[PDB]
RNA sequence: AGGGGAUCGAAGAUGAUCAGAUACCGUCGUAGUCUUAACCAUAAACUAUGCCGACUAGGGAUCGGGUGGUGUUUUUUUAAUGACCCACUCGGCACCUUACGAGAAAUCAAAGUCUUUGGGUUCUGGGGGGAGUAUGGUCGCAAGGCUGAAACUUAAAGGAAUUG
RNA sequence: AAGAAAAUGUUUU
């Protein structure tokens, strides 16, 4: 055999085995455990509002250079602090 | 242990054919095996076959004619509806113009064409082409 | 990958083989894996057979031999050249030289 | 293979091995066609008249071409006691 | 289909038994040679000279069916068969390859080499494995002088005979050439002993 | 094969194709049945009855000669044992192993073999209870196995 | 770092963590 | 000119063999690309890709170029050649030659009914090269070639009009994917069918019909 | 090979084959009429006897069990039934 | 080192291959004949070629060497024409006019040939 | 925890080497190594290949059993055991050749009979880390074992082979 | 028969 039951009356084992092994997928596990609601500062939402607390110069990883001018932001929704990039040439002068 | 004598017989036939032998011995040669072989022979995929009567389940010597690409069982014997026969033929057969999905129906063991023109269905037994 | 078809030893159907100690360094090696050579050296060759025979009190003494089975670990056998690294195809030659 | 109105629309109906009945593919370069000369009236090896056997590269590679040719020849004549069905 | 004239005659049967053609290999015999007559003690297996003769005549018929005599290539790398194949290619219009086979003679369509035969005859499949391999590459049928332990891979017409004996190899090549000539018409009647003497094919050590 | 081992032995009796008595056999079926009953009264199990019958007599198979199996004949004649012969011998082996084990107490291999033997006993007893050869409440107990084999 | 010695270090860390956990109450 | 070697090539030049179907029927080894040139004049070539391959040697980066070429006519005949050379143009030329030498026939058929001019494959076929397996499935009329661009180009050069493709393995290994599709195409004439069950009289080779085409006068 | 008569194997090949591997399995054992030193009966003895068969009306050992075929006590006459 | 290169070895090879009924095993006449029978573009190369030709002549005089095919192909030709003519094809003689075969060989002969002189020992 | 403790010998003591060398090397040496009565339950516990069943190449050895021989030898008194030789067979540890076939390859008689995909069945994996960690449970005297995440982090990590 | 010491080399092309 192929290491899985083939019997006409083995549907229970087949579906339970699939259920057990679906936990090894990232997205299925995240969705079924609701990680994005508990973890994930954006509590499962696409966008979030926050208050800039400090400008940061984050050194870029190798093989690059040129620190990236992010901001530390405290979200209104949950109070969690995150770091957010400020993308464009300049555009940190627009954020206070 | 042996769970499908039909699977053993068809596997033996497949191995003999793909090695190019013109004959093959299969044991223990049940009634389902004989009916499957009869469908095969009626459609010309094997030649004459002989039942050797030992006072056990028996043996069968099949004459092969090189026309057999592959014969195999479908295990388990899935229940098949009339509409599902087409899906099974599409999945198992190389083309729509030849090859046969062999079913066990209450009207007897037959190929899928005979099943369709008798308007009967049953459980899937195997295939041949 | 797997360098050797069986393994670098001779143990199929056994499971466990008692070890021996390498004569050179005392490393523990399974007896089936150890490189074993027998030494049958004449008790005095030393370019000295004729001189010992002349000194002998017996005519035609038939001087004896020393017999010693030497077991080497892989490292010591390679280092002392009892065995040599061989090409991939020559490794499969079990015949002695 | 034919279409409607029964005209051969498939090119190159291929040869089949005389021993195993499998198709001799265009790239089967171990396959071999053997002509055995027909013999009339004490020899003379009539030119252009043969019995033809096609053996597939599979049979030749498995080393069964000798026994296969023994059997086919003996069935067609050309051999009196070389091949035995029982063995 | 073969008349009683083609049937084996006692003169060449005596020739074969004297040349020791029937002395097959030891208990080591390939399980693809049913040419084994009942095996005598001391281990040597007796080759059925009748089957050897029938196979030789079939091989001769194939050779005679080849349209151009030059398109038949007779090959020997072993010394015992070099003179045999040279005399074969002399008496018949065959093309000989004695000694080294220069691999790439059937593939590798270049000058100084590259015969393109319609048939290849070898004295030993084991020692002529290179020629057999190339013939398998280019669709060339093979007749081989095969002993009970000779390989049968890509050998279409096996003539079962001793290949350990210079006498046996020379006689088998002699008989093959004689029957090819008889079929061709070079020998008008299949009753004359073919006066050309059956040691001209034998190897010459001194 | 070898339910409780890795062995793949195929050695077994190859009974003949002929289902009739051999032409050289002249004893009557009733005579063979009398011999079977005499051996049973002496206390032989069906296996050793058949062994004796084929060895010292000419009866190749009591089934082909008398038309009945030896154990069936014994049951018909009222000589059937309390437990089937194979189960009895399995229990006897289990008893012997258990005695050897309570002696010297360190034969871990004997412990393993006892596990195997009693597993075989329980499977056979389950089959016999299923076909109602044994009572449905029949239970193999190590404390009673010796007293039930003797 | 050799996996065996990483294992050793991890075991020591687990023991120390358990000790501190038990020291708390 | 050509000045052929390969008596098959001699016959083709002399006009004794006029179709490549005879070569396919007799499984004749083709060694000269001029044979294919004269027997299939309407053979178009496509360069599927050029990729650099590198051999490290003593400052290394030998940096040769490997080209994959598919030739064919959109009726029954396709060939695949892969050649590495020091320059891209040379690789392409030699690959075209190799593909022409490799030209094989494809057995086209009908998905369903028998309405003329086969549009699809006669059977399901599969071909494997490396990890890449390519499966060709007969498709109904109007389906087109459901395949990736390279396999689709190979199939239309072969002459298929309706086919489904399934693939497994590292299909981004284009060389292996094309070789697997080529093997799948070639197996179409190696699959035995009931319409090919009929026994044939085993025709005579042209090398024997015209045997006086290997000599020097 | 690739062609052989599986329904008609040669007698030599069948005799070479294992008793369970013949076309139809059957015993290779047999029964013998053995002349007991007494009289009134010729004893029937299985070739592969496991029992120390004695005469019906005497007490001489007629065969001795072995791994395979039984022995015959070195004084006896025996016919094969 | 005085190993002759391929341009000398093959030049001497061809010279000896087509000029054996020609220049002897003496270097002084060998080089003079090479002057006429070959267009060698330097005196040093001509001397090398002539010396190797002389060496090859000297070792040919003690037996043929590999890859040398001059009019040696006429002698070999004759010594290839026979080594036993009208003597004994190891046949019907060297015996009591019989064949010394074995038992199984006698059964083989009795399979078809009723007439063969056999002396099975 | 008793017994035993010759030898070797985690720790340790020591001489040397060394830039350092409470490392390799040298000399000792505790626990240990052995045993009994209990614990522990883990190893690259490996064939890194679950188990049962069928089929598909060639070959020669070898272990156990069996069969046969005008066999060799061994003596008992015709014969017979034993050992050996030859042939055959079942079962086993393996091996050699070729791979139709399989595979990414190394290689594989299974790792084959798989896109021509289904003989039965158990267990396990789903990119690399974090981590066999945290937490809970359970077992253990302990060392620990079994079960066992996530946050977060990351574009490789990895297998086989090729040329340097 | 065997033969001491030899640690290190910044980031991105
Ligand atoms: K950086
Ligand atoms: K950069
Ligand atoms: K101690
Ligand atoms: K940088
Ligand atoms: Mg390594
Ligand atoms: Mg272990
Ligand atoms: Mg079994
Ligand atoms: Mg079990
Ligand atoms: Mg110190
Ligand atoms: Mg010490
Ligand atoms: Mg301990
Ligand atoms: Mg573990
Ligand atoms: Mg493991
Ligand atoms: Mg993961
Ligand atoms: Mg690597
Ligand atoms: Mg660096
Ligand atoms: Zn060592």
């Amino acid at each position: 055999g192929k290491g899985k039951p083939r019997g006409l009356n083995s549907a229970r084992k087949l579906r339970v085995h699939r259920r057990n092994n679906r936990w090894a997928e990232n997205n299925y596990k995240k969705r079924l455990l609701g990680t994005a609601f508990k973890s994930s500062p954006f509590g499962g939402s696409s966008h979030a509002k926050g208050i800039v607390l400090e400008k940061l110069g984050i050194e870029s990883k190798q093989p690059n250079s040129a620190i990236r001018k992010c901001v530390r932001v405290q979200l209104i929704k949950n109070g969690k602090k995150v770091t957010a990039f400020v993308p464009n040439d300049g555009c940190l002068n627009f954020v206070d | 242990t042996r769970s499908s004598v039909l699977a053993d017989a068809l596997n033996a036939i497949n191995n003999a054919e793909k090695t190019g032998k013109r004959q093959v011995l299969i044991r223990p040669s049940s009634k389902v095996i004989i009916k499957f072989l009869q469908v095969m022979q009626k459609h010309g995929y094997i030649g004459e076959f002989e039942y050797i009567d030992d006072h056990r389940s028996g043996k069968i010597v099949v004459q092969l004619n090189g026309r057999l690409n592959k014969c195999g069982v479908i295990s388990p014997r899935f229940n098949v509806k009339i509409g599902d026969i087409e899906k099974w033929t599409a999945n198992l057969l190389p083309a729509r113009q030849f090859g046969y999905v062999i079913l066990t129906t209450s009207a007897g063991i037959m190929d899928h064409e005979e099943a369709r023109r008798k308007h009967v269905s049953g459980k899937i037994l195997g295939f041949v082409y | 990958p797997k360098k050797r078809a069986s393994n670098g030893r001779n143990k199929k159907g056994r499971g466990h083989v008692k070890p021996v100690r390498c004569v050179n360094c005392s490393k523990s090696i399974p007896k089936d894996k150890a490189i074993k050579r027998m030494a049958i050296r004449n008790i005095v060759e030393a370019a000295a057979v004729r001189d010992l025979s002349e000194a002998s009190v017996y005519p035609e003494y038939a001087l004896p031999k020393t017999y010693n089975k030497l077991h080497y670990c892989v490292s010591c056998a390679i280092h002392a050249r009892i065995v040599r690294v061989r090409s991939r195809e020559d490794r499969k030659n079990r015949a002695p030289p | 293979m034919e279409n409607d109105k029964g005209q051969l629309v498939e090119l190159y109906v291929p040869r089949k091995c005389s021993a195993t009945n499998r198709i001799i593919k265009a790239d089967d370069h171990a396959s071999v066609q053997i002509n055995v000369a027909k013999v009339d009236e004490e020899g003379r090896a009539i030119p252009g008249e043969y019995v033809t056997y096609a053996l597939s590269g599979y049979v030749r590679s498995r080393g069964e071409s000798d026994d296969s040719l023994n059997r086919l020849a003996q069935n067609d004549g050309l051999l009196k006691n070389v091949w035995s069905y029982s063995r | 289909s073969l008349p009683a004239t083609f049937d084996l005659t006692p003169e060449d049967a005596q020739l074969l038994l004297a040349a020791n053609t029937h002395l097959g290999a030891r208990n080591v015999q390939v399980h693809q040679e049913p040419y084994v007559f009942n095996a005598r003690p001391d281990g040597v297996h007796v080759i059925n000279v009748g089957k050897t003769w029938e196979k030789l005549v079939l091989a001769a018929r194939i050779i005679a069916a080849i349209p151009n005599p030059e398109d038949v290539v007779a090959i020997s790398s072993r010394t015992f068969g070099q003179r045999a194949v040279l005399k074969f290619a002399a008496h018949t219009g065959a093309t000989p390859i004695a000694g080294r086979f220069t691999p790439g003679s059937f593939t590798n369509y270049i000058t100084r080499s590259f015969k393109e035969p319609r048939l290849v005859i070898v004295t030993d499949p084991r020692s002529d494995a290179q020629a057999i391999k190339e013939a398998s590459y280019v669709n060339i049928p093979v007749i081989a002088l095969t002993d009970l332990d000779s390989p049968s891979e890509f050998v279409d017409v096996a003539i079962p005979c001793n290949n350990r004996g210079k006498h046996s190899i020379g006689l088998i090549w002699y008989l093959l050439a004689r029957e090819v000539l008889r079929l061709r018409g070079a020998l008008v009647d299949r009753t004359q002993p073919w006066s050309i003497m059956p040691d001209l094919y034998f190897y010459r050590d001194p | 094969g070898r339910m409780h081992s890795a062995g793949k032995g195929i050695s077994s009796s190859a009974i003949p194709y002929s289902r009739n008595a051999p032409a050289w056999f002249k004893l009557s079926s009733e005579s063979v049945i009398e011999q079977i009953v005499k051996y049973a009264r002496k206390g032989l199990t069906p296996s050793q009855i058949g062994v004796l019958l084929r060895d010292a007599h000419g009866v190749t198979q009591a089934r082909v000669i008398t038309g009945n199996k030896i154990m069936r004949i014994l049951k018909s004649n009222g000589l059937a044992p309390e437990i089937p012969e194979d189960l009895y011998y399995l229990i006897k082996k289990a008893v012997s192993v258990r005695k050897h084990l309570e002696r010297n107490r360190k034969d871990k291999d004997a412990k393993f073999r006892l596990i195997l033997i009693e597993s075989r006993i329980h499977r056979l007893a389950r089959y016999y209870r299923t076909v109602a050869v044994l009572p449905p409440n029949w239970k193999y107990e190590s404390a009673t196995a010796s007293a039930l084999v003797n | 770092m050799r996996a065996k010695w990483r294992k050793k270090r991890t075991r020591r860390l687990k023991r120390k963590r358990r000790k501190v956990r038990a020291r708390s109450k | 000119g050509w000045v052929p070697v390969t008596k098959l090539g001699r016959l083709v030049k002399a006009g004794k063999i006029t179709t490549i179907e005879e070569i396919f029927l007799h499984s004749l080894p083709v060694k000269e690309f001029q044979i294919i040139d004269t027997l299939l004049p309407g053979l178009q070539d496509e360069v599927m890709n050029i990729k650099p391959v590198q051999k490290q040697t003593r400052a290394g980066q030998r940096t040769r170029f490997k080209a994959v070429v598919v030739v064919g006519d959109s009726n029954g005949h396709v060939g695949l050649g892969i050649k590495t050379a020091k320059e891209v143009a040379g690789a392409i030329r030699a690959g075209i030659i190799i593909a022409k030498l490799s030209v094989i026939p494809i057995r086209r058929g009908y998905w369903g009914t028998n309405l003329g001019q086969p549009h699809s494959l006669a059977t399901k076929t599969t071909g494997k090269c490396g990890s890449v397996t390519v499966r060709l499935i007969p498709a109904p009329r109007g389906s087109g070639i459901v395949a990736s661009p390279a396999v689709k180009k190979l199939l239309q050069l072969a002459g298929v009009e309706d086919v489904y493709t399934q693939s497994n393995g590292k299909t981004r290994t284009l060389e292996n994917t094309l070789k697997a599709a080529f093997v799948a195409i070639g197996n179409t004439y190696g699959f035995l069918t009931p319409n090919l069950w009929a026994e044939q009289p085993l025709p005579v080779s042209p090398l024997d019909i015209y045997s006086d085409e290997a000599s020097a006068q | 090979v690739l062609v052989q008569d599986l329904l008609h194997p040669t007698a030599a090949s069948e005799a070479r084959k294992h008793k369970l591997k013949t076309l139809v399995q059957g015993p290779r054992s047999y029964f013998l009429d053995v002349k007991c030193p007494g009289c009134l009966n010729i004893t029937t003895v299985f070739s592969h006897a496991q029992t120390a068969v004695t005469c019906e009306s005497c007490s001489t050992i007629l065969c001795t069990p072995t791994g395979g075929k039984a022995k015959l006590s070195e004084g006896t006459s025996f016919r094969r039934k | 080192g005085r190993v002759r290169t391929k341009t000398v070895k093959r030049a001497s090879k061809a010279l000896i291959e087509r000029y054996y009924p020609k220049l002897t095993l003496d270097f002084q006449t060998n080089k003079r004949l090479c002057d006429e029978i070959a267009t060698i573009q330097s005196k040093r190369l001509r001397n090398k070629i002539a010396g190797y030709t002389t060496h090859l002549m000297k070792r040919i005089q003690k037996g043929p060497v590999r890859g040398i095919s001059f009019k040696l192909q006429e002698e070999e030709r004759e010594r290839k024409d026979q080594y036993v003519p009208e003597v004994s094809a190891l046949d019907l003689s060297r015996s009591n006019g019989v064949l010394n075969v074995d038992n199984q060989t006698s059964d083989l002969v009795k399979s078809l040939g009723l007439k063969l002189p056999l002396s099975v020992i």
